RNA sequence: CGUGCCUACCAUGGUGACCACGGGUGACGGGGAAUCAGGGUUCGAUUCCGGAGAGGGAGCCUGAGAAACGGCUACCACAUCCAAGGAAGGCAGCAGGCGCGCAAAUUACCCACUCCCGACCCGGGGAGGUAGUGACGAAAAAUAACAAUACAGGACUCUUUCGAGGCCCUGUAAUUGGAAUGAGUCCACUUUAAAUCCUUUAACGAGGAUCCAUUGGAGGGCAAGUCUGGUGCCAGCAGCCGCGGUAAUUCCAGCUCCAAUAGCGUAUAUUAAAGUUGCUGCAGUUAAAAAGCUCGUAGUUGGAUCUUGGGAGCGGCCCCUUGCC
């Protein structure tokens, strides 16, 4: 039926960009301290209609 | 800067032998060797180092005490006669000379298959 | 009703063995015509030989070339429409090459898009296509 | 054939429905308040909590005078207050039950740590108590998921280490490089 | 040894709608395992007990014990050396090889422990034990941590303070250390039949080329972007609803988040949700469903009626019916 030509067209055709210098990300016990630290020490002066975890 | 305590004693009148429950306590330094450990328990007891062993040793995680099983005997020749020969190759007193697989069950093999004067040439070389 | 008395429990078991039968999960549980009609022998995975790449069409709403390749079997012998998961590797699956196949999300039915497609590739020719859509693992030949 | 051991216990459950927001905020905030590493070692409590509550449960089915309710019951209480979560004064089975998941992780070892002194900011604690330098006693404890029993609930120590037990760790390094 | 186990004669019995008989089992039976109200549902070849077999089935010596198979005999299917006339074989034991496959480990060491066997304190044991592969699975469990200096993004006690901070998270690719401790590198121990690993210890052993945490998702279910660039019903995404036809909250990539975490996705069998198998606990006017009506066997169910108030002694025995003589 259909043409077998077009396969990966879009993965072919999209350009390619770097994966930029990223720093090293702390872990585990660590990481659930920064998401303690994050989301439950300075977020009372926010109120109820806005949620701002990503934007 | 060692201490050796016994804890559990039994004697075996049976085969002149004394059990014995052995704690190396260390504040300080790695584990105190065999013959270190066993010259120190023969001068507590005040006898002949040749006639007392000792056995298995653990480590409570950090220093502490080390728990082994020690036997205070009183013969040479008991020792010789109421102890494994491993226990006697700690010091020599047993070898064995042949510790190889298959050699045993291959002259075992050659003197099944032939009988008599053939297998007494071909099993013993 | 029911059958309430103190020696009716032949008849309720006579009557819920036969009664649990209508059930569509029983019968194709305990029936053996699903196990002697289906493909895979009623087993999780199967390796397959491509036989040949087949552009199927997708359904009304959504118009699209689903890419499907068709697989001789190992174990029974039979022939299945296997499925390419991802937007290429029409290219890295060749003519002829030892396919690992597997399920969607469910044994009797498929994937709304595509009509009659029950199977799909996870493996080319003991390299996973995981492998060959991202860097690591270049195939063979 | 082989006979060593087999046996599985999971403290461990995974709960049903996975993405509560207000459960996942607790947990967090359980977390951020106790000094934990994931999310695991929560659900050890919890499950340890709820099999504690099948037991009183299962004892609060039974007749008031029977002698296995009687046994098991004082045997549990005696457990529950040599660990520290109950007090030496409701010894009843209903007051097994009025409990939180909070008091397990109070009674955990770098808590008391907390309670007691030398903690200073409990992720710092976590390698206090991971590093060798608070010993709870004379067999050295290494443990975070340590039950601290109230018999002792006072010894906290450190023999041969860096800060007081003695010893030229890293610092014979600085020593090296001045030198 | 009791047995229709077998024979001779005699009698016509025996089982079944309470399911026999006849088939199928992807059926070895149990103790158990998984699944969290209760009730149930599904596996159990598998380490303990019992049964059966040693390629198929038949027969048998020895022996107390075998229809034995690391015993023998004959047939069938394989299959080894053959100077061609004959011999010789059984891994569903331990390794290992081919094939089958989605699918499953090394031609290792030791009788040191457990026991077992024999004439026997001494010998033997791929029974077993130890080591190697091992992300089936379970338990503990660091991943750059950590307390300090400073720019302050500022939250907060209070004085018009545009700050006094003995309290707070945060980017600091900024410093200081304890130069924290671990993994590895290795001396000596210890374990051990001889060794390996944990444990003990001497000496090295982090400052971002560090000694680097992944697996999936970010429209709703279900946590997280109405961010940016291409692609423009093509590629594809999506287990369902649905998105993509030039302005994509769903494709590809980048950034940033979110879920759990050295365990995450996927497929399949199964369990709970499923009160969508309902005995607890489902329905039958219209959603799927009450036989056209009636009789009736097996089954299931079946009115009431026959021991009664009280006595001794307080704050358990009998009579006025309460073990028969
Ligand atoms: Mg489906
Ligand atoms: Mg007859
Ligand atoms: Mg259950
Ligand atoms: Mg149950
Ligand atoms: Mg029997
Ligand atoms: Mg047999
Ligand atoms: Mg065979
Ligand atoms: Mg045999
Ligand atoms: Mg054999
Ligand atoms: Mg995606
Ligand atoms: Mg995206
Ligand atoms: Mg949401
Ligand atoms: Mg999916
Ligand atoms: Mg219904
Ligand atoms: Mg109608
Ligand atoms: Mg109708
Ligand atoms: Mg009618
Ligand atoms: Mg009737
Ligand atoms: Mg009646």
């Amino acid at each position: 039926h259909g043409s077998l030509a077009r396969a990966g067209k879009v993965r072919g055709q999209t350009p390619k960009v770097a994966k930029q210098e990223k720093k090293k990300k702390k872990t585990g016990r660590a990481k659930r301290r920064m998401q303690y630290n994050r989301r439950f020490v300075n977020v009372v002066p926010t109120f109820g209609k806005k949620k701002g975890p990503n934007a | 800067t060692v201490t050796i305590r016994t804890r559990k004693f039994m004697t075996n009148r049976l085969l002149q032998r004394k059990q014995m429950v052995i704690d190396v306590l260390h504040p300080g330094k790695a584990t105190v060797p065999k013959t270190e450990i066993r010259e120190k328990l023969a001068k507590m007891y005040k006898t002949t180092p040749d006639v007392i062993f000792v056995f298995g040793f653990r480590t409570h995680f950090g220093g502490g005490k080390t728990t082994g099983f020690g036997m205070i005997y009183d013969s040479l020749d008991y020792a010789k006669k109421n102890e494994p020969k491993h226990r006697l190759a700690r010091h020599g007193l047993y070898e064995k000379k042949k510790t190889s697989r298959k050699q045993r069950k291959e002259r075992k093999n050659r003197m099944k298959k032939v009988r008599g004067t053939a297998k007494a040439n071909v099993g013993a070389g | 009703g029911k059958c309430r008395g103190l020696r009716t429990a032949r008849k309720l078991r006579s009557h819920r063995r036969d009664q649990k039968w209508h059930d569509k999960q029983y019968k194709k549980a305990h029936l053996g015509t699903a196990l002697k009609a289906n493909p895979f022998g009623g087993a999780s995975h199967a390796k397959g030989i491509v036989l040949e790449k087949v552009g199927v069409e997708a359904k009304q709403p959504n118009s699209a070339i689903r890419k499907c390749v068709r697989v001789q079997l190992i174990k029974n012998g039979k022939k299945i429409t296997a499925f390419v998961p991802n937007d290429g590797c029409l290219n890295f699956i060749e003519e002829n090459d030892e396919v690992l196949v597997a399920g969607f999300g469910r044994k009797g039915h498929a994937v709304g898009d595509i009509p009659g497609v029950r199977f799909k590739v996870v493996k080319v020719a003991n390299v996973s296509l995981l492998a060959l859509y991202k860097g690591k693992k270049e195939r063979p030949r | 054939p082989v006979a060593r051991s087999w046996v599985c216990r999971k403290t461990y459950v995974t709960p049903r429905r996975p993405f509560e927001k207000s459960r996942l905020d607790q947990e967090l905030k359980l977390i951020g308040e106790y000094g934990l590493r994931n999310k695991r070692e929560v659900w050890r409590v919890k499950f340890t909590l709820a099999k504690i509550r099948k037991a009183a449960r299962e004892l609060l089915t039974l007749d008031e005078k029977d002698p296995r309710r009687l046994f098991e019951g004082n045997a549990l209480l005696r457990r529950l207050v040599r660990i520290g979560v109950l007090d030496e004064g409701k010894m009843k089975l209903d007051y097994i039950l009025g409990l939180k998941i909070e008091d397990f992780l109070e009674r955990r070892l770098q808590t008391q740590v907390f309670k007691l002194g030398l903690a200073k900011s409990i992720h710092h604690a976590r390698v206090l108590i991971r590093q060798r330098h608070i010993r709870v006693r004379k067999q050295v404890v290494n443990i975070p998921s340590f039950i601290v029993r109230l018999d002792s609930q006072k010894h906290i120590d450190f023999s041969l280490r860096s800060p007081y037990g003695g010893g030229r760790p890293g610092r014979v390094k600085r020593k090296n490089a001045k030198k």
